[PDB]
């Protein structure tokens, strides 16, 4: 049986992010554009898009 | 000793539904759940490891959780895991938690807050347990043979298992900003904040004591609390702070082991002779696994799941 | 085994002793989070976090 | 292929390659939250332990048990065993006694 | 079958029970249990806890 | 609302060999585009797999 490691999300906002390829079984990258997320506390990244 | 939990805090989540179906962060949510022993035994994951206080001390009446970039700790007691019937807590050291449940559909873990309000956290979980063997019994009895099996241990020694432990962003908050009169104070007590507002020259950098930015209102500047002492945990719910990553390393408790289950002999069936052929009278209490085979040169197969009183020719 | 910047000491004896945690507690995870991939990350851990 | 017996293969248990194919898919996150979605199709292993059906221990002809740790089939009876023999003078009689 | 109940002033039970068929299906093509965290927006019905 | 996984396509000569994984009874129906259309209609519980 297989086992599906999802690292935590890196969120770099105020500017751009490019992915990277690595060495690794089934590897599966994406970067998106527009997010706007929020916490608990309220909602950072003050860039608005 | 060694007291490994020193550096590690509990977190808050995202979850699904607390338990009345809405979505809000709650102090309780369940990661990944662990089902890989043969007799049935979980590990449910929470955010806010059990069995720790406060002050960091080991004890078996406090749990840890988190709450507003602040430690509180709760009772021990009244922490229920329960599954469309209700469950029984076996283990509990950290993160993780042992339990026994009856078959369902879903799973929740709740426990009391410093008020004494439940916070609560399901994910949707398809359990359906079957004992190791060729009868799905349901308890052991006092009677019957010893099948090899695998369970969690209790012991936390040694187990070469691994969780990632990164250190926590910059959590944002806003309660912080207290607009007076055309200017703000920032509150302190132990978290250095960061800021940036746009208004004039520069307004960015870190600090430990209040101050006055006596331009803008609160539209602009936020405070980001930077704590940068305790690992907290890889959680895809929680961002990152820099590309690279930072990574760490840690030990979770109950590995798996070999034990031995009991299991029922089911009565043996009634013969009746024939003219080269068998009939046989089956009684079952529960489902059994009956199968045969003629040892010839070409032989003739069967197998099949009795559940109630049958008659069979063979 | 580990390294620290340009330390290269072993990893059973790291020069932090004793309470490496509190005496600095962020220099203790940033000399923790650069030995991830050494083989003797373990004892290190072992010896990090260990004082009376 | 994904779905099936050996979705994902190691060429021995403690090797360092694998190889996998479970069609792995991202998705665009939801506005407003940070969940980092996606898909992917179900184990092959525990599918086959559903459905692998039948064995050799019940179907095996002329009545021999299979087991394991090593394979071997036992008690399994076909052919013939030829023999061959030598024996000593003190094993016989004299046809006097 | 369903049933409600409350303690009287004695702290004595006071129940009754009613015969009811209750089996939900939520709206849509799939007969789930719990929301998800990633999904679709199909509208619905429900009661809402305003007295206007 | 959830939203189940993409089935497995296989393609061969003028068929399309389908295999369904659901987590909870899903429903699934095709229709065929022409003149005539080739209806059908189930609900899916169990992986299985179908030739359309
Ligand atoms: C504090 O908040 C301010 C908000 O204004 C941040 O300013 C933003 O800085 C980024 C980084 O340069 C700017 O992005 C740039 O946009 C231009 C197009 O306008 C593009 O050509 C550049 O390549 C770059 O992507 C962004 O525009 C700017 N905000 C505004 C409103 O202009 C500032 O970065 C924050 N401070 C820190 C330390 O993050
Ligand atoms: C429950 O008991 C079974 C049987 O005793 C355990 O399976 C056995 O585990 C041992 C662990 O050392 C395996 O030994 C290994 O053998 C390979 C052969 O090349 C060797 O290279 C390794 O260095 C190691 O010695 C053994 O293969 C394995 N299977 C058997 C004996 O059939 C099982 O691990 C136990 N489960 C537990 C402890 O949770």
């Amino acid at each position: 049986e297989y086992k599906t490691v999802v690292p935590s999300p890196y969120v770099k906002c105020c500017g751009a992010s490019e992915c990277s390829t690595k060495e690794k079984p089934d590897y599966q990258c994406k970067v998106y554009t527009g997010v706007y997320p929020f916490m608990w506390g309220g909602a950072y990244c003050f860039c608005d898009s | 000793h060694f007291n490994v939990y020193k550096a590690t805090r509990p977190y808050i989540a995202y979850c699904a539904d607390c338990g009345a179906g809405h979505s809000c962060h709650s102090p309780v949510a369940i990661e990944a759940v662990r089902s890989e022993a043969t007799d049935g035994m979980l590990k449910i994951q929470f955010s806010a490891q059990i069995g720790i206080d406060k002050s960091d001390n080991h004890d078996y009446t406090k749990i840890r959780y988190a709450d507003g970039h602040a430690i509180e700790n709760a009772v021990r007691s009244s922490l229920k895991v329960a599954t469309s019937g209700d469950c029984f807590v076996h283990g509990t050291m950290g993160h993780f938690i042992l339990a026994k449940c009856p078959p369902g559909e879903f799973l929740q873990v709740s426990i009391q807050d410093t008020r004494n309000a439940v916070r609560a956290c399901r994910i949707q979980y398809h359990h359906d347990p079957q004992p190791v063997g060729r009868e799905k019994f349901t308890i052991r009895p006092h009677y019957g043979k010893e099948i090899p099996c695998t369970t969690y241990q209790q012991t936390t020694a040694k187990t070469v298992e691994e969780i990632d432990m990164h250190m926590p962003p910059d959590t944002p908050d806003r309660t912080l900003l207290s607009q007076q009169s055309g200017n703000v104070k920032i509150t302190v007590g132990g978290k250095k904040v960061k800021y940036n507002c746009t208004c004039g020259t520069g307004n960015v950098g870190t600090t430990n004591s209040d101050m006055t930015i006596n331009t803008c209102l609160i539209e602009q500047c936020h405070v980001s609390v930077t704590d940068h002492k305790k690992w907290q945990f890889n959680s895809p719910f929680v961002p990152r702070a820099d590309e690279p990553a930072r990574k760490g390393k840690v030990h979770i408790p109950f590995p798996l082991d070999n034990i031995t289950c009991r299991v029922p002999m089911a009565r043996e069936p009634t013969v009746i002779h024939g003219k080269r052929e068998v009939t046989l009278h089956l009684h079952p209490d529960h489902p059994t696994l009956f199968s045969y085979r003629t040892l010839g040169e070409d032989p003739q197969y069967h197998e099949e799941w009795v559940t109630a009183a049958v008659e069979r020719t063979i | 085994m580990c390294v620290l910047a340009n330390a290269t000491f072993p990893c059973f004896q790291p020069p932090c002793v004793p309470c490496c945690y509190e005496n600095n507690a962020e220099a203790t995870l940033r000399m923790l989070e650069d030995n991830v991939d050494r083989p003797g990350y373990y004892d290190l851990l072992q010896a990090a976090l260990t004082c009376r | 292929q994904p779905g099936r017996f050996g979705d994902i293969q190691s060429r021995t248990v403690e090797s360092n390659d694998l190889y996998a194919n479970t069609a792995l898919k991202l998705a665009r996150p939801s506005p407003g939250m940070v969940h980092v979605p996606y898909t992917q199709t179900p184990s092959g292993f525990k599918y086959w332990l559903k459905e692998k059906g039948t064995a050799l221990n019940t179907k095996a002809p002329f009545g021999c048990q299979i087991k394991t740790n090593p394979v071997r089939a036992m008690n399994c009876a076909v052919g013939n065993i030829p023999v061959s023999m030598n024996l000593p003078d003190s094993a016989f009689t004299r046809i006097v006694e």
